[PDB]
């Protein structure tokens, strides 16, 4: 009813989920009973009693054949499609038809069948354990949600997420991309100011990487370029510093039959090297710890922030091409960005911020947690965007929401070049920025001569050009000429140019006035 | 609205307009392009009440060829070059520095020149294809040497002075050398320059020259005369390395057998360009422009 609902926001990745709301128009994360805000993405099943979180994780080692994870991907998704590289932990996809489904068992008596679970059914118990976490942190039962999504979602793979909700009791009103969701964050926040920005979204995950360009003017932003990487990543990190370590366990016993082969030795040593990972974030050194890895036998080791990094050093290339790579595909200069957001859990990490900063000019602000006071958490930023979503949404109805969200609506004729003015001394000054949609009224305060008098405002065209690096203006087209008479000296020109959607173009030249009109 | 502290021109003398205005251009649909929004944000929801009023219901259909205009999704083929690989390539036993390369990740056509998204997209077509737990009850238990196979290649190429080592070591793909005597009437302005294309892999200067024909001017044939005399090769040939323990007695093991590998190295890296220099002399000795020009 729209008199009386529940709504959050929850982020949904192949790691971890995250779930929020809002208190007082300001998103907060929620905290589970476990007390992670982070929850992994992760069901393990013991006794028939159904566990996820933290819990499911600790017990991934005790429990072979009843944990399944990194299902995310999976649905919606068609045998041919299925990526199970990271999926030799969790149980073996049988195709069943045209969904593939995991066999664990989850009753309770010991000498019962297997059930043979699909992935929606999977998703469908994940969606109502968290909800019902949520009503427990809230006191209230959740009803409504906001669900971030990948942009490259298919169609298919909408239709189960949506079914699969449906089968956990939840409507959603909308699935907002991560980046969206990310500048969102930012952007609804009190101090937040509403400016013409070049935004890359770096979001780093587990399992992927994302790198999206965006043109943010006027408050509403406009997607340049996507780029998703599956290659460079902390589970990448995490198999360089298990193999490294199982180095020194080598050395150190002479004869030490290999790790690899075992898989509770496997499974024990990417934990136990991801919380040393996650340590080494959190202060200067950090210590690695064993208990009975094989044979009973026992170890230790220390690692330092530097050693980390040497060790580590070809993935953050491997993320500079890839950044690198973006820029030229959206056709971009490093010069022509404006902020750079560090999101998701490997973003924390100050190393990699310091390298963007060092790819970057001065000129472009970092906002990563190391690199800036004002940040806020990169594993935070799209569950709290999501909720804030699910928020102000609320007072639309629901065929509001799917009038609101069709083509017609979102598309318009977005204005590739600049339109701005030229200035003479004894240079193109941008007023309208380049791919602007339709009526994006601006505005400009320019100097008047020397002693003033009549003076010309021409406005032109203009581009972006770039001069080895430095960024200048060319002047192209002559759009039209307009005159003030008798400007005082030093007076300041206010300016207004409207490039309203039927085209027209309005020309204000008004001294504190000359107006003109551009079929 | 934004203010600039920047001085405007002074107005000419004897110019006038109809309320001191005149237009010349206007903004063109070529001079504007279709990109479609994200549904997010309260000013999207205040652009979309206004819409709603203008339009009311939305006509989705008819505006999804409008918006074809521009996508920034891509799709590419299953298959681009599928290749046979004979009996699993005689099964492909694991034999380290001997197997050859591309051809398993079928990139055949392309070789040297490629692009780090295309071998992704390669790299992942392939894993999906053969990965033994898709298809394990199909017996690929037996499919796991391929699998190491695939993964060696991956791992092989994927980085970049790996592969530009493994390209230099063997590419595998070096014509014969050009305008052999059986191979008469081929054009030596041509199929020389051909050579020089397909052989300036390692070239430390991108504006290369080019060969040239009958009519080639002096300054231009001697420019590329003089690249070619002064080259500088990044090559080398580091992949058929004897083999060291990883974990080795320190540093000192190390350098031991980096001794004989140096001596190696350097012998080699002379004869090839002993080779080198031995193909540009060929070249200069045919040339004819040189036997007019110093005549004259
Ligand atoms: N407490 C933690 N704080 C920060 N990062 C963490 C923490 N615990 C784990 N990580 C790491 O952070 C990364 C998760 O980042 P991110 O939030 O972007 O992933 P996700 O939302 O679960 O999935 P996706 O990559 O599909 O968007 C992983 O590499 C994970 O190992
Ligand atoms: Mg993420």
């Amino acid at each position: 009813a729209p008199g009386e609902r529940v709504v959050i926001g929850i982020t949904f990745g192949n790691s971890n989920s995250s779930i929020a709301h809002t208190v007082d128009d300001k998103a907060e994360v929620i905290a589970n009973e476990d007390g992670d805000r982070q929850i992994p993405t992760i069901l393990s099943y013991v006794d028939g009693d159904e566990y996820y979180g933290q819990q499911a994780k600790n017990f991934l080692v005790r429990n072979p054949k009843n944990t399944v994870a990194y299902f995310r991907d999976i649905l919606g998704q068609d045998f041919k499609s299925v990526d199970p590289t990271h999926n030799h932990a969790s149980a073996h996809p049988q195709e069943a038809g045209d969904n593939v489904v995991f066999t664990i068992k989850d009753k309770a008596e010991e000498d019962a069948e297997p059930s043979t679970l699909t992935v929606s059914e999977i998703a469908t118990r994940y969606l109502r354990r968290l909800v019902g976490a949520a009503s427990e942190y809230l006191g209230k039962k959740v009803t409504s949600a906001v669900i971030t999504i990948p942009t490259n979602f298919t169609e298919k793979q909408k239709a189960a997420l949506i079914a699969a909700a449906a089968a956990a009791d939840l409507e959603v009103l909308q699935l907002i991309s991560e980046p969206a969701a990310a500048v969102l964050a930012y952007d609804a926040r009190p101090e937040a100011t509403i400016s013409d920005k070049i935004i890359v979204v770096a979001d780093l995950g587990g399992s992927r990487s994302d790198v999206t360009v965006l043109a943010s003017r006027s408050g509403m932003y406009t997607i340049l370029a996507t780029v998703h990487d599956y290659e460079y990543h902390g589970i990448a990190l995490d198999k360089v510093l298990i193999d490294h370590f199982s180095k020194e366990f080598l050395k150190k016993n002479p004869g030490a039959k290999d790790p690899r082969e075992n898989p509770r030795s496997l499974a024990k040593l990417r934990l136990e090297a991801e919380s040393t990972k996650r340590a080494l974030s959190r202060s200067t050194n950090a210590s690695f710890s064993v208990e009975s890895l094989i044979d009973g036998l026992d170890f230790a080791s220390t690692i330092n922030r530097l050693r980390y990094e040497t060790i580590a050093r070809t993935v953050f290339e491997g993320f500079n091409r890839l950044v690198e790579s973006a820029v030229k595909k959206a056709g971009l200069d490093p010069l022509d960005v404006d902020e750079v957001i560090m999101s998701g859990g490997t973003s924390n990490t100050p190393r990699i911020a310091a390298n963007f900063r060092y790819i970057f000019p001065e000129s472009t602000r970092i906002l990563a947690p190391s690199t800036d006071p004002s940040a806020l958490n990169p594993s935070e930023l799209q569950a709290r965007g999501a909720a804030l979503q699910a928020s102000l949404i609320q007072e639309f109805e629901t065929e509001d929401i799917e009038q609101s969200t069709h083509a017609a609506v979102t598309t318009m004729p977005h204005v590739t070049n600049a339109i701005g003015v030229v200035s003479v001394s004894e240079k193109f000054v941008p007023i309208i920025a380049p791919e602007t949609a339709v009526p994006a009224r601006r505005t400009v305060h320019l100097d008047a001569p020397k002693e003033g008098g009549d003076v010309l405002v021409k406005v032109v065209e203009g581009s972006t050009h770039i001069n080895v690096r430095e960024k200048v203006w060319k002047i192209g087209s002559t759009l039209a000429e307009a005159a003030v008479r008798g400007v005082k000296k030093g007076a300041k020109v206010e300016v207004t140019i409207n490039v309203n959607t039927d085209l027209t173009v309005i020309v204000t030249a008004r001294e504190v006035g000359v107006r003109g009109t551009l079929s | 609205a934004t203010v600039v502290s920047l001085p405007l021109p002074t107005l000419p003398e004897g110019w006038a307009a109809e309320k001191d205005f005149k237009a010349i251009g206007k903004l063109t649909q070529e001079g504007s392009s279709m990109r479609t929004l994200e549904p997010v944000g309260p000013h999207f929801l205040a652009h979309a009440r206004r819409v709603r009023h203008k339009r009311t219901f939305s006509e989705d259909d008819r505006i999804q060829a409008q918006a074809k205009a521009k996508k920034i999704e891509q799709d590419s083929d299953s298959d681009i070059s599928e290749e046979e690989d004979p009996m699993l390539l005689a099964r492909d036993a694991k034999d380290w520095k001997t197997q050859d390369h591309y051809k398993v990740l079928g990139l055949s056509k392309y070789r040297w020149r490629a692009t780090e998204d295309q071998i992704k997209r390669a790299h992942r077509k392939k894993v999906l294809k053969h990965h033994p737990d898709k298809k394990a009850a199909a017996g690929r238990a037996d499919d796991d040497n391929f699998f190491k196979c695939i993964q060696k290649a991956a791992e092989i190429l994927l980085d970049p002075v790996k592969r530009r080592q493994f390209d230099s070591v063997d590419e595998e793909a070096d014509i014969p050398p050009p305008t052999k005597k059986q191979l008469a009437k081929g054009n030596y302005y041509e199929l020389w320059g051909k050579v020089f294309e397909n052989e300036a892999r390692f070239s430390k200067i991108q504006p290369v020259p080019g060969f040239g024909n009958e009519n080639s001017t002096r300054e231009e044939v001697e420019a590329f005369y003089n690249f070619w005399y002064n080259f500088d090769s990044w090559r080398s040939f580091e992949y058929l390395d004897e083999d060291v323990p990883d974990d080795n007695e320190n540093r000192d093991q190390k350098r031991h057998m980096e001794r004989k590998n140096a001596n190696a190295r350097k012998k080699k890296k002379a004869e090839d360009n002993a080779r080198l220099r031995k193909l540009v002399e060929e070249a200069q000795a045919g040339d004819e422009r040189i036997k007019r020009f110093r005549q004259e």
